[PDB]
RNA sequence: AAACUUUCAACAACGGAUCUCUUGGUUCUCGCAUCGAUGAAGAACGCAGCGAAAUGCGAUACGUAAUGUGAAUUGCAGAAUUCCGUGAAUCAUCGAAUCUUUGAACGCACAUUGCGCCCCUUGGUAUUCCAGGGGGCAUGCCUGUUUGAGCGUCAUUU
RNA sequence: CGUGGAGGUCAGUGACGAAGCCUAGACCGUAAGGUCGGGUCGAACGGCCUCUAGUGCAGAUCUUGGUGGUAGUAGCAAAUAUUCAAAUGAGAACUUUGAAGACUGAAGUGGGGAAAGGUUCCACGUCAACAGCAGUUGGACGUGGGUUAGUCGAUCCUAAGAGAUGGGGAAGCUCCGUUUCAAAGGCCUGAUUUUAUGCAGGCCACCAUCGAAAGGGAAUCCGGUUAAGAUUCCGGAACCUGG
RNA sequence: AUAUUGGCGAGAGACCGAUAGCGAACAAGUACAGUGAUGGAAAGAUGAAAAGAACUUUGAAAAGAGAGUGAAAAAGUACGU
RNA sequence: UUGACCUCAAAUCAGGUAGGAGUACCCGCUGAACUUAAGCAUAUCAAUAAGCGGAGGAAAAGAAACCAACCGGGAUUGC
């Protein structure tokens, strides 16, 4: 039936690399995504099991704008400015 | 931990060549040489009694 | 062959620099105790397929 | 005493502040003493070093020899010496390894990063 | 080397301006000799002043907005501040009470007398 | 009278237990309310004199500015004199800026830094095309200024 | 009875060497064991009276890692063929150069593209692992360089196909259809160069987008140079479109 | 007042002590493999100071046999035991 | 052969609003299987697992068409 070929002649991508992650899950034929949801307001990220969560959540990357919130509001809603006082 | 042990189910060989129960971890050669969790098995300890 | 893209190129333009570990000064550095890389890769013999 | 609030009584949680301790702080705890007659002059032993001042070595194993601190080292927690230096495999400079709190201060540098810092930092200068 | 920075809140839009000319042709002379010596006499010392020159300008240019913008509830949305949505938004210091004839009989007109039980 | 095999007390390979430890990680109280259109998180494309791999950062790209501390770091190189007090600092602190191509991310798309228009300024001695820099525009509700159909209903002049 | 761990005590022991391992060294006990010496090693150790229960071990096709007998073993047969000389080297049946003898006989191991792959091509240097014999060569490793376009493509357009607004279900997350009750789009001219444009006639039914690297299609070939690759640079000879 | 497994700041403790505890103390949503949703590795330890090996003999290189350094070269880039 | 009010529209302006991630706990709506079973349905598991949206910084609920037959009772939730 086959001669012998199961993954032989492969040479057209499925999956191309998704714009929107990085993770190779897309299509052009269905225009749907597998990874963190592609043309639509959708994200593929949910919570079941005990795995499979934290890599859509935070506090493994970058975070370069929550860092400026352990920051401001430790005095006070601090929006004003400062100057000298003891050298 | 409601969570040790809990992160594992899948399914391995059974009759033919000499193999064991032992959850067929994806990709070949890649450490995990048959593993997993479950009970008293897999590279994975198990806690008799449950702390409640 | 060669042609395809940039945007699908660029995320597969970096291995290029993985071609160059450790000269000969990253043997000795502060309190080191990983030397060379276990991330080198060439596709020679080497079937990484992404 | 565990009794406040900010007061770590557990062994394993109290080397917080050393491996990621502030380097700005990290001087501080790379400082050293006097001897028995600056003590009576400026009340205040505990001094921070200075590359500018001397220092002479009582212990390891260089008794009756003094060095010069020189370049310091806080990941490692240490100083080398520039005065007594071995020879390493022709003859140059050993980093001898060294703290300048095991060291005794002979000679200092009297200027006036002292004196009225002292009145800020408690005492009665000289 | 290391130059100033109170050097450059001190000049106008013009002095700053051929200054920061003086500082371009700096970089072509301070990126040609590397491929001969392994290191420059000065490579450090070039990233520092223009960073510092572009922080004045930029600054004596938004400063000047809060001038003839002062004095108004309708300022152009950049003299303020990102800050939070709950300050824009929940109770005021006025909305949470509207003061007025009823309302007035709940905390004003009938607050809470002090008192001493003892004797 | 030897070599080899099994049982083999020391030394010398391959293989690399157990015990003694640590800057960290699972069950639980109290206190605090600091995410969210002046642009979030993750990922990709990157950055230092020898920077390939983290963190941080986004053509000011391992920083700048301000405050506090008050006289460095590194394996090596380079190194000005502000070094007895208009500010060293890879740590820490950090109210005011900047942040591309993607992304809850915006003219319209993405296997494609794809594909247009309007306004302002300079040159090609041309208000119309092209190029560079800066600044914008799309849909479903609830108010409002300047403005349009429809003899459904309802009025005023010879 | 032993091991791990907590509390209390002999205010114990502890570089005059703890604990753990080996010991064809000894004593006591019916059986579970402990102490001493030597060697190795150089940092916190042990007993009794209690408490705690994830402490002891030949097998569940038990899990993971490592090591033998077999064994200096089987195998090393698809595709006719090796040998001599020279250079280099400690070292050569096999890499380089030259000669002789041959295989494949454009339906081949040729010479040009697409897909996959993105530094595996070119230059220099090196031989510790891998490259199941050998191998100074190499698709192993380290240090560099090359990426130049109005024109052959792609982008633009269309069929198949995917997919909005204006409607029509559902609690939410959405699907199908592609014009299935339109108030969808705003231009030539007249009154207006210096008004970035307000009121009346006379017209046009097209009126989200994406969608082929073998098809569709106004435009450039040849020759030479370099360590590598052009129709791109240099030199010579021409044409078309828009403003 | 009452609730409070994720974020921030002390003790979170009569736990375990690297085949154990969560998947992760290290490069840790790691490496490798796959068209996708996933499963998910193996390896903790030098010394006060790398002084990480002067010089000489043999050898093409990597080594061994001396010597020097170190409390011990019975710690020699295969790391305390 | 001539001007107003109401309803129904159309921009790029001053001044506003909308589309989500993480998500312990909690709330509204919709909706399964396996275990046990003196056989099978009913029932238990279960106003559940998983998934989605909105609001809040605790949420839901709660200052009475409520709870009693007594000595009349004096808001909600939780141990």
């Amino acid at each position: 039936g086959k001669g012998t070929p199961s993954f032989g002649k492969r040479h057209n991508k499925s999956h191309t690399l998704c714009n929107r992650c990085g993770r190779r899950s897309f299509h052009v034929q269905k225009k749907t995504c597998s990874s963190c949801g592609y043309p639509a307001a959708k994200t593929r990220s949910y919570n079941w099991g005990a795995k499979a969560k934290r890599r859509h959540t935070t506090g493994t990357g970058r975070m370069r704008y929550l860092k400026h919130v352990s920051r401001r509001f430790k005095n006070g809603f601090q929006t004003g400015s400062a100057s000298k006082a003891s050298a | 931990s409601e969570k040790a042990g809990h992160q594992t189910s899948a399914e391995s060989w059974g009759t033919g060549r000499a193999v064991a129960r032992i959850p067929r971890v994806g990709g070949g050669g890649t450490g995990r040489s048959g593993q997993g969790a479950f009970g008293n098995m897999c590279r994975g300890g198990r806690m008799f009694a449950p702390t409640k | 062959a060669a042609q395809k893209s940039f945007r699908i190129k660029q995320k597969m333009a970096k291995a290029k620099k993985q071609n160059r570990p450790l000269p000969q000064w990253i043997r000795l550095r502060t309190n080191n105790t990983i030397r060379y890389n276990a991330k080198r890769r060439n596709w020679r013999r080497t079937k990484m397929n992404i | 005493a565990k009794q406040s609030l900010d007061v770590s009584s557990d062994r394993r949680k109290a080397r917080k502040a050393y491996f990621t301790a502030p380097s700005s702080q990290r001087r501080v705890l790379l400082s050293a003493p006097l001897s028995k007659e600056l003590r009576a002059q400026y009340g205040i032993k505990a001094l921070p070093i200075r590359r500018d001042d001397e220092v002479l070595v009582v212990r390891g194993s260089k008794k009756g020899q003094e060095g010069k601190i020189s370049s310091v080292y806080r990941l490692k927690f240490a100083v080398q010496v520039d005065k007594v230096t071995k020879e390493k495999v022709n003859g140059a400079s050993v980093p001898i390894n060294l703290h300048p709190s095991k060291l005794v201060i002979t000679k200092l540098h009297l200027d006036k990063d002292r004196k009225a810092l002292i009145q800020r930092k408690g005492g009665k200068l000289e | 080397a290391g130059v100033k920075a109170y050097e450059l809140r001190t000049k106008s839009k013009e002095q700053l301006a051929s200054q920061l000319v003086d500082l371009k042709k700096e970089l072509a002379e301070l990126k040609v000799q590397k491929l001969s010596r392994p290191s420059l006499p000065k490579i450090k010392t070039v990233r520092k002043s223009i960073a510092c020159v572009l922080t004045v300008i930029n600054e004596q240019q938004r400063e000047a907005v809060r001038q003839l913008y002062k004095g108004k509830k309708y300022q152009p949305k950049d003299l303020r501040a990102k800050k939070t949505r709950a300050l824009r938004r929940a109770l005021t210091k006025f909305e949470a009470s509207q003061v007025t004839e009823k309302q007035r009989k709940k905390q004003i007109a009938f607050p809470q007398r002090k008192y001493a039980i003892k004797a």
